[PDB]
């Protein structure tokens, strides 16, 4: 449960 | 760099690509960042999502 930022 | 997701909190379509609205665990809710659909490691919560909606 996690996602690259941008 | 990757970081936990807490929750879905809106979905849209921008220059023809999926963004998700995301609340970024243990960050405050300024930081709430639009991301496109293919940053996320999140099936469950993007399954979750788009059931409930």
């Amino acid at each position: 449960q996690t996602a690259r930022k941008s | 760099e990757e970081f936990a997701v807490e929750k879905i909190i809106d979905r849209r379509v921008r220059k023809g690509m999926v963004e998700y609205y995301l609340k970024w665990k243990g960050y405050p809710e300024t930081e709430n960042t639009w991301e496109p659909e293919n940053n996320l490691d999140c099936q469950d919560l993007i399954q979750q999502y788009e059931a409930s909606r």
